[PDB]
RNA sequence: AGUAGUAACAAGAG
RNA sequence: CCUCUGAAUAAACUAUU
RNA sequence: AUCUAUAAUAGUUUUU
């Protein structure tokens, strides 16, 4: 007898035992080598789609660029970007009519926003383009350097602190003759002199790769990041698309989990009773096919243009600059390539700087064919890329385009038997269409399809489907006369975090109660996977139970801890006692839970504030009160909420120094949280520099102090002379 | 004097002195996260991979100077490698546990008050009392609950100011604590922190875990209040529910709440029963709110509401007419009115349904700081007198009474970005609504109310919409006096008399409270509510009825088959039946029973058309008293959460849809259960319970020429044939009998 | 550690990296190109993949996992909960899946334990197991031998070579195709009781080169989430039915084993098992999809479950319509190039679209 | 905030094809009416660019084609169905003696 | 050789 | 021979703090 | 009755 899993589906339906069909138990695919094939690909393919626009030259940047707005209607199926200007701002304006003063109310929300928003919203992120390093740096990093290179060139206008200050400094380095910045090598520091062209090309230059772990796809794809010029402005562009979305009801974004779930339900219930009971009703599970490599900035810029009318002339600029900055963004190549020698056997690697005049007798067809499409638009070692919004940019503005389409498909719009609503999320959609019989319901998709055509948007026909109202799926949620649980898309998260003893424990624990709440997680299951994760636990962190004879070289210490002490049920897993979670007691923490079972001497030690593994403060002379560290899901600090090593590469590079630096800027701040208490809980706001703000500081607290007598006059005169000598060595 | 000398020893240097001569403070942020890279990217892999390393974790100098190199064994604890970037040293999980068996121990005996609200969730946890487990058919709404209480008459941006305010006095900026509350909590925690020794950041964090309210979407069933959301993953189930209480106290306002649910749920599922009083008594009786009998909280419990009224009278006990709106308790001294749903255009160009109450009524508003007396009619004011306090209570309670009124006006008055929905799409109250937006700021309310030249009668002050005391003319309708205060009489609990049909009279005679005015909202629970009976499900949320009445007709498929075979009197006068009449609209419920009941005579007069799903579907829509009529139903209505979701007669529908593949029922994307096919059942594709008086014999039929709709079915005569097109885009030949 | 002789350099790659120069020093040889970025190549279906999942499902006489305790049961649920465990246990502890699971586990950690800790040595680590017979007492069990090469592992894709010794009584002239990879000695002679008699039957030992990363390391320490996925969805389809019987039915569905699903097929049919079966059957195919782990199952996975959807609306009576299905069928054969579990999954998939649509 | 020198001209080149200004082009966008536009692109569009659907019946669908070539090899880090032991009744638990030992 | 799969590892650098 | 080192995309959401 | 406060960390979703 043949064992066949799926035959299961013949008796469970198939949402019902969907998690069946996530092979996520494996690990994910992952690339290798270089990303430069991905990403001329990409080029190549962007290009292609808008094949029949107009071809010029910038005459700032000198790349050919492609312009595919107004260009010709497209005959067949293909994906095209030959989007409709009229067609884009007509879709706006009946947008704005069906929800009067939408606009008006999200240009005075971000008018707000962007008058308020501070500089070192900038630091948020992972990684960032740094234009003076030609490479990735640290958010933060990439800020500091630029800030730097700035006011090397006379640009300050960033310590005001605001965000639209720094936007400004941008913008007026756009216009200088010449820059200069710093260089590294083998650690010494050299200058050099960037030309008003080369500077602005590194200033819309958008860094490329390829994605790591993704699930669900056989080949890779490449992902970009952007610079450190044009990340306001995303932000400033993206905060007008959220206050937008959020005042439609067909929208997917920017709500997520169990509020999106409601929010979906109540969307397709209201959709299903506003039907008829006299017609027919199909929902159209969708996907747009290369969402991003159709979009064109020029269409979202006359789309924030629509939508900024009646406003004051320096808000429709500071929004409009993003679209502009994208449409002659250019695009680094990546790594580059190998090239090996088996009758020498020896490997050597070809940067991508060098793909512009390269002989191509080293590359095999597909790479040489890529190379020579790809050379016409190659500039001081990137490619021109006009058309296509890059990779998982301007989401929400995207997703105000789709809900605009949908909109167009009430009865006041399309003046005929059928309708359609829905709900988008960037690119993905549901449709819901009504109409008397099965002719309407051709003819309605067919409509939308066109239409969607127009504003170029391409409908995946060999990944879309469509059935009778009731079921569907949308965005990874299988709807099944009502969303369906998924367990297998949550279960990568069971396991072991790798922050450290407490952290891991208190993960392992909530991740179990968050998943019976959430995805149906039964109660067996929920002990059967304490019972998993506990093994993990102690596996991973050498912390087996005391009264065992497992070989490893923590358990000599456990051994002796756990003879020493007298109420074993009080000591942690990670000091080798026993489990005393079940269901009930999922959401205290472990060290709480066991608080009445601990021995004196043991708590005390554990709780010792004086623990080398958990840093000291200086107030005084040390905070001997709690053990203090960041605290995520480590509730209270004991000595099992140390902190692992750091990773050293850098020490065999150039960049080594830099090291110091932060270990520096950390001294500093360590001093100024000695005037100011409130730094560390919230962040200051200020546009003195730091010493004249201790100073001012300390000359009022002793003021204060001394006038309300708790010092004496000597100490007074004392500070103040020292104040004086700051001042001195200030100016000095 | 330490921190000056530190600071000019940086100045003396001179790469200190650059970075901090440079450097703003709004830059401080940026170089607080400077660092050459945090260069992590699977967090679990390099814990895995590290800890096969000798030395992992990193540690403090100090401890080169408190831990021995190495242990009894020989074994290494620590080595003097710096780890890069920094000055600490890298030492091995050995130290650890050495330290925890070796170290020097201190005294931890506030701990238990720095993380007061853990050992308070161990605490509630220890006292707690575990009931009995119920397997049911759990039907769990995703809603929005609170998973950190924090402080009662708080919200998040005032927490912080007061934390700011208790923990850092010089910091607060330019913030000035001007809600009474506010400054109420501050002097509390500042007399307790007085002399406090913990560190102010910890301190801070401390009042952060306990004043902030945090709230959450989550799928819950039973109580959304935070004690009962703690143990959520405990007490209720994907098909169990676990009885539980826990062991601490339990606030005031959430038993309010609670009550409230209750008593609107009993009064109205016992309004469609035939003797009215008996089943609220025993629904009373059977009830229990967060673990306490509902009679105790009834007889210890001063709520002022209509649901809560009429048990209260049915249990004997003196009540209070009284109601609550905008925080001003309503008590009608004269006059009457009837519900209406009536659709306004808002000032802001939104079209919404509102509950206007016609005739004309006078009722006199208590507030905390302000009192009035009012008269109004169908949306119109016809008089308020005002005597509050100072001029923000007399405003406040103004805007109250306009609100109150449902004026055009005010509807009209409804200005910026307004909503009346929820960020999750589900309803919102408009009149709470409005209250809202006016609170906020009324000028334009204020500005389009009119105004009036006023007598000068008793020397009452005007006031104008400015909010000033005029003498010639002032709002429309609105006085201010001084000597109006008549608040004793609010608390003096009168003894009434309930009638059979739940009409509370007062001693005189005059009827006071009656069903119709109790509201019509479908509510939450803060606290769980019990229900010991037959049908657990009798007092539940209209998808809990709709699933749990549909599966009981399932389970017993066999004896109400052959009852409504044999005897239909008494199947649609079963009590199970009720729950689900209570869903239909009344002004309905007579000619749907008609309706639904002709069908089943047709059924029976007609041999070989016998379908179980028409049956099942149609029959909790007999259980009211028929009323005759011509009338075709194509859908009937059930109110769900304040919308009205229709049930197709013919074919599956968004609430009952039955599937033939796996003979399964889904109510509401419930499972109902699984169907058991009857040999009776009628294989020829013959439906003749779909219209009042027509027979459906089979698909389109060309011959007798286009379709036309079901309305205009009244022109056949006896034995004509026609195509019509009843169902979803469906042309089907039918028959006149 | 192992001795670096010229056998075991040989067979673990040392030395066999190209010296990587610079391209202006290097630029004029004659033969320098590209790297070979060709496709798989690829291969047909063939039985012996579902001959080990069928055996992989089937019932030990040992105990496989001895899992930890945890707190008392106090509440009534934790009382239900424990003794649905307790079937599930039962279940799950005596079946093969759960021996490849552990022998699985304990073979990643200790290769990464040894790539960590010895970057430059070749260590022997035997392939040790832990069991439990029926009568209760422990048995320790010893499979073969690996030897470890250099573990220099930058990246999470850099590769550490091994070599694989494993006892066998399985002839490899059977089936050769299937062990192409493998040099397949004979070590011993074995003697085994059939029923009464004793028979002497050659031993062989399977030795191969293989190679794996740190991320597969990683993911095959982490084996044990397999059980959960199957119990889980087990535990689903229990709780779905006493919602409608409201009364818990574990008991009625493991011991009665009134209620059977479709798990397999014979010659007369498909066939049903119970709901232990159902569960055994589940976990194994967790297991084989962390085993053979690879991008063309995620993309057949991905790309199937669109169909699976349109068969379901079909069942349904929901009229399902598609615009472009041939590339649909294209987009799900572009990922079957030549893993046997991603051949044995189309082939499943064939047989479910034979059987639902008639 | 304005928008001169580099800037300008990027703005300037950022414009559908038949607009030379960015000025210009806000001077159409703030007087643009919607008259017909979509109806009239839809109309002029060809009829071959269209969505038609295709039932799915129980007869539409075909089976799979698995690729052709020499039959599929065993890939697994170790033996499965085909592994032999050699077992010790050690009374011991798991992962306590040393591994060396116990081989 | 082997891992693996559209490009890499089979140690790199000083 | 010897020294060092084992590798951080965007948006939104979820959980904890 | 309403309910998008910030910042850190990890996980999930978003393919010609
Ligand atoms: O949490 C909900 C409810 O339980 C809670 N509540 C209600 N009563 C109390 C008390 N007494 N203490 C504490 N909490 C209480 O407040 C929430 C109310 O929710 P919801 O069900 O949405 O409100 P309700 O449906 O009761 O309508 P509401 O707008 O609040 O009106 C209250 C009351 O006033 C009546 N009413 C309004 N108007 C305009 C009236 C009128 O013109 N004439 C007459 N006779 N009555 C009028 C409402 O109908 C209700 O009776
Ligand atoms: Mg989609």
């Amino acid at each position: 007898m043949d064992v066949n899993p799926t035959l299961l589906f013949l008796k469970v339906p198939v949402q019902n035992a969907i998690s069946t069909t996530f092979p996520y138990t494996g690990d994910p695919p992952y690339s290798h080598g270089t990303g430069t094939g991905y990403t001329m690909d990409t080029v190549n393919r962007t290009h292609k789609y808008s094949e029949k626009g107009k071809w010029t030259t910038n005459t700032e940047t000198g790349a050919p660029q492609l312009n595919p707005i107004d260009g010709p209607l497209p005959e067949d199926n293909e994906p095209s970007g030959y989007a409709q200007t009229d067609c884009v701002l007509e879709a706006m304006a009946f947008l704005e009519e069906s929800h009067p003063g939408i606009f008006e109310n999200s240009c005075l929300e971000t008018m707000e926003i962007v008058q308020q928003t501070r500089v070192d919203k900038l630091t948020q992120g992972r990684q960032t383009y740094d234009w003076t390093l030609n490479r990735n740096q640290p958010a933060a990093t990439a800020l500091a350097n630029t800030i730097e290179v700035f006011r090397s060139n006379g640009l300050t206008a960033n310590e005001s602190g605001r965000l639209i200050d720094f936007l400004k400094d941008v913008m007026d380095s756009m216009d200088k003759e010449e820059m200069e910045i710093t260089t590294h090598f083998q650690i010494g520091k050299k200058k050099q002199r960037l030309n008003k062209r080369s500077y602005l090309i590194r200033a819309l230059t958008l860094n490329t790769m390829t994605k790591d772990a993704e699930r669900g796809k056989l080949k890779r794809r490449a992902i970009a990041t952007p610079g450190m010029q044009i990340r306001g402005f995303v932000y400033f562009v993206e905060a007008l698309a959220r206050s937008i979305c959020e005042k439609l009801e067909q929208s997917g974004l920017p709500v997520g989990g169990n509020e999106k779930k409601a929010k979906l339900a109540n969307v397709v219930r209201k959709m299903m009773t506003n039907s008829q009971d006299t017609e027919l009703s199909f929902t159209i599970t969708g996907d747009n096919t290369k969402w991003n490599e159709n979009q064109n900035p020029r269409m979202f810029l006359a789309m924030i243009t629509y939508i900024t009318r009646n406003q004051p002339e320096w808000f429709r600029n500071v929004l409009s600059i993003a679209p502009i900055m994208f449409s002659n963004k250019m695009a680094r190549l990546g790594k580059g390539y190998m090239f090996e020698s088996k009758s020498m056997k020896l490997r050597t690697q070809v940067p991508a700087e060098m793909l512009a005049n390269i002989d191509l007798k080293y590359f095999n067809k597909s790479t040489r064919e890529k190379i020579e499409k790809i050379r016409p638009l190659l500039i001081d070692g990137t490619a021109s890329l006009s058309p296509g919004m890059m990779m998982g940019m301007f989401n929400m503005l995207s997703t105000v385009l789709g809900v605009s389409i949908l909109n167009l498909g009430q009865k006041k719009y399309t003046k005929t038997t059928y309708w359609w609503d829905g709900l988008q999320s960037s690119d993905d959609f549901a449709l819901i269409v009504n109409a008397p019989n099965h002719e309407g319901i051709q003819a309605g998709v067919d409509r939308f399809y066109r239409t969607c055509k127009l504003v170029g948007i391409n409908m995946s026909k060999k990944k879309s489907y469509i059935n009778r109202t009731g079921t569907f799926e949308f965005t990874s949620f299988f709807y099944r006369y009502g969303f369906v649980a998924n367990f297998s898309m949550e279960l990568p998260s069971f396991g072991v975090s790798g922050i450290n003893e407490s952290a891991d424990m208190s993960v392992g624990v909530t991740v179990i109660k968050n998943n019976m709440i959430n995805n149906d997680l039964g109660p067996a299951t929920a002990q059967m996977a304490l019972q998993l994760f506990i093994k993990d636990y102690r596996y991973t962190y050498r912390c087996h139970r005391g009264d065992t004879q497992i070989q490893t070289r923590r358990a000599f210490e456990l051994k002796k801890l756990w003879e020493q002490t007298r109420s074993k049920a009080g000591l942690l897993v990670s000091d080798g006692g026993p489990n005393l979670y079940n269901i009930r007691n999922l959401h205290i923490p472990e060290v709480c839970l066991k608080w009445e079972l601990m021995d004196e001497d043991y708590q005390g030690r554990l709780c010792n504030p004086m623990n080398p593994f958990v840093s000291h403060k200086e107030i005084d002379s040390v905070n001997n009160a709690v053990v203090m560290p960041s605290m995520e899901y480590d509730a209270v600090a004991t000595t099992h909420s140390w902190i692992p090593k750091r990773n050293r590469s850098i020490l065999n590079t150039s960049q080594r120094g830099i090291l110091e630096d932060e270990q520096m800027y950390q001294k500093c701040c360590n001093l100024f949280e000695k005037f100011f208490p409130s730094s560390s809980y919230r962040r200051p706001v200020g546009i003195s520099s730091m010493v004249e703000a201790m100073v001012s500081r300390a000359r009022i607290d002793a003021r204060i102090d001394f006038e309300s007598g708790r010092i004496k006059k000597e100490e007074f005169a004392e500070i103040m002379k020292i104040c004086s000598t700051i001042e001195e060595l200030r100016r000095q | 004097m330490e921190r000056i000398k530190e600071l000019r020893d940086l100045m003396s240097q001179s790469r200190t002195r650059e970075i901090l001569t440079k450097t703003t403070v709004d830059h401080m942020a940026i170089i607080k996260k400077y660092t050459s890279g945090r260069q992590e990217k699977n967090p679990a892999l390099r814990m895995k991979w590290m800890m096969a390393m000798k030395y992992p974790i990193t540690a403090d100098k100090r401890i080169m100077e408190m831990i021995p190199e190495r242990n009894e064994q020989g074994q290494t604890l620590w080595s003097k490698t710096n780890d890069a970037g920094s000055d600490r040293v890298m030492v091995s999980p050995l130290a650890v546990t050495w330290w925890n068996r070796n170290g020097p121990t201190t005294s931890t005996v506030h701990y238990p008050k720095v993380y007061k609200t853990y050992f308070e969730k161990v605490e509630r946890l220890k006292h707690g009392t575990f009931g009995p487990v119920h397997f049911r058919n759990q039907v769990k709404i995703r809603r929005r609950v609170d998973i950190n209480p924090g402080h009662a008459d708080l919200s998040a941006k005032e927490a912080q100011d007061v934390i700011m305010e208790v923990v850092f006095p010089n910091e607060v900026g330019a913030r000035i604590l001007t809600s009474e509350s506010q400054l109420t909590i501050t002097k509390e925690k500042k007399k307790e922190l007085q002399d406090c020794k913990i560190a102010p950041l910890m301190v801070a964090y401390m009042l952060e875990r306990e004043l902030v309210r945090k709230t959450r979407f989550l799928p819950v069933a039973g109580g959304t209040s935070s004690v009962y959301i703690e143990v959520l993953h405990l007490t209720q189930g994907t098909c169990w529910e676990q009885m539980y209480t826990p062991g601490g106290e339990v606030r005031n306002d959430d038993v309010d709440q609670s009550l409230i649910i209750a008593a609107r749920n009993i009064v109205r599922r016992a309004t469609v029963s035939a003797d009215p009083l008996a089943s609220l008594l025993e629904m009373c009786h059977s009830t229990q709110i967060g673990g306490v009998r509902m009679v105790d909280i009834l007889r210890q419990n001063p709520t002022e509401e209509q649901a809560v009224d009429i048990c209260k009278a049915a249990m004997g006990l003196r009540i209070s007419s009284s109601f609550s709106f905008g925080g001003f308790t309503f008590k009608r001294t004269s006059g009457s009115s009837v519900k209406r749903e009536e659709e306004v255009l808002t000032g802001n160009l939104q079209t919404l349904k509102i509950r206007v109450h016609e005739g004309y009524e006078e009722f006199t508003m208590v507030g905390r700081r302000a009192t009035a007396i009012l008269r109004k009619a169908t949306r119109r004011l016809i008089q308020l007198i005002v005597s509050g306090k100072d001029e923000q209570s007399i405003a406040e309670a103004i805007i109250v009474a306009m609100v109150f009124s449902q004026e055009d006006c005010m509807i009209k008055a409804v200005r910026g970005d307004l909503n009346f929905v929820n960020r999750a799409n589900q309803r919102l109250n408009p009149m709470h609504q409005l209250l809202r937006h006016f609170q906020k700021d009324a000028k334009v309310l204020f500005q389009n109310w009119g105004i009036e030249p006023i007598d000068n009668v008793m020397g009452m002050i005007g006031i104008l919409p400015d909010m000033t005391p005029s003498t010639e003319m002032s709002l429309r309708g609105v006085r201010v006096s001084k000597m109006g205060v008549d608040e004793y009489s609010s608390t003096e609990r009168v003894v009434v008399s309930i009638d059979r049909f739940l009409r509370v009279r007062d001693q005189r005679g005059n009827v006071l409270l009656s069903p119709e005015e109790v509201s019509e909202t479908q509510g939450t629970e803060k606290l769980t509510i019990t229900y010991s009976s037959s049908m657990m499900w009798e007092i539940n949320g209209p998808e809990s009825v709709l699933v749990n009445t549909y599966q009981w007709i399932i389970r017993n498929w066999e004896n109400v088959k052959i009852q409504w075979s044999q005897d239909p009197t008494m199947l649609y006068n079963k009590m199970e039946f009720e729950p689900f009449q209570s869903l239909v609209p009344k002004a309905a419920r007579g000619q749907y029973s008609g309706f639904v009941r002709v069908l089943f005579q047709q059924m029976r007069d007609v041999l070989g058309t016998f379908d179980t799903v028409q049956i099942i579907k149609l029959l909790p829509f007999a259980a009211a008293p028929p009323e005759q009529s011509r009338m075709q139903f194509s859908s009937l209505t059930v109110n769900v959460r304040g919308s009205g979701m229709r049930i197709v007669v013919r074919g599956n529908s968004p609430v009952f849809n039955y599937n033939k593949a796996t003979k399964r029922l889904t109510v509401l994307g419930k499972d109902a259960g699984a169907l058991m096919e009857d040999p009776d059942e009628g294989t020829a594709g013959v439906e003749s319970a779909v219209l009042r008086g027509f027979l459906i014999l089979g698909k389109e039929n060309k011959r007798y020429g286009p379709a036309l709709s079901i309305n205009e079915l009244s022109n056949l005569a006896k034995g004509e044939k026609a195509n019509v097109l009843i169902g979803q885009g469906d042309v089907v030949l039918v028959m006149k009998r | 550690n192992m001795k670096k002789t010229s056998q075991l350099k040989w067979a673990l790659g040392e030395n066999m990296a190209p010296e990587k120069v610079d391209f202006e020093d290097c630029k004029d040889v004659n033969d320098l190109k590209q790297y070979d970025s060709d496709e798989p190549e690829p291969r047909s279906l063939a039985c012996w993949i579902q001959s080990e999942f069928n055996k992989a499902c089937e019932l030990t006489d040992s105990s496989w996992v001895e899992l930890d305790e945890i707190g008392e049961d106090v509440a009534p649920i934790e009382h239900i909960a424990s003794m649905r465990r307790n079937y599930f246990t039962a279940e799950v502890s005596h079946c093969r899946a759960t021996e490849y699971i552990m022998k699985g586990v304990y073979i990643n950690t200790a290769l990464l334990n040894a790539s960590c800790a010895a970057m430059d040595d070749f260590q022997l680590i035997p392939m040790i197991s832990k069991c439990r017979t029926k009568e209760g007492r422990r048995k320790t069990n010893l499979y073969g031998f690996i030897i470890k090469g250099r573990s220099h592992l930058r990246n999470d894709t850099d590769v550490v070579n091994f070599v694989s010794m494993e006892f066998s009584l399985t002839d490899p002239r059977l089936e050769p195709h299937k062990w192409e990879k493998y040099c397949v000695l004979e070590i011993g002679d074995m003697l085994l009781r059939t029923a009464v008699g004793q028979v002497s039957r050659p031993m062989f030992l399977y030795v191969r080169t293989n190679g794996t990363s740190k991320i597969k390391m990683k993911w095959g320490m982490e084996m044990r989430r397999c059980l959960l996925q199957s119990l889980q969805q087990i535990e689903s389809m229990i709780e779905a039915e006493s919602s409608v019987k409201e009364k818990d039915l574990t008991k009625e569905f493991f011991e009665n084993k009134s209620e059977t699903w479709p798990i397999g097929e014979s010659p007369k049919g498909v066939e049903e098992g119970s709901i232990g079966k159902v569960c055994r059957t589940l976990l194994a195919k967790s297991v084989f999809n962390s085993l053979y782990a690879s991008p063309q199952l995620e993309g057949f996975s991905a790309e199937s479950r669109k169909l699976l959807l349109i068969v379901q609306a079909l069942r349904d009576n929901l009229e399902p319509g598609t615009f472009d299905l041939e590339g649909l069928y294209e987009a799900i054969e572009e990922c079957l190039i030549n893993d046997p579990w991603v051949l044995l999954n189309a082939s499943w998939f064939n047989s479910f679209l034979t059987h639902a649509l008639r | 905030f304005e928008i001169t020198g580099t800037m300008r001209r990027l703005a300037d080149q950022s414009l559908p094809p038949n607009f030379s200004s960015l000025e210009n082009f806000r001077a159409y966008v703030d007087g643009f009416e919607p008259n017909g536009c979509i109806e009239g692109k839809l109309s002029q569009m060809s009829k071959e660019v269209n969505a038609r659907i295709e039932p799915f019946l129980r007869t539409t669908p075909r089976p799979l084609r698995l690729p052709d070539g020499p039959p599929c090899s065993q890939r697994s880090k170790f033996l499965l169905m085909d592994a032999l032991k050699l077992s010790i009744e050690d009374p011991s638990h798991e992962g306590e003696g040393i591994p060396l030992y116990d081989a």
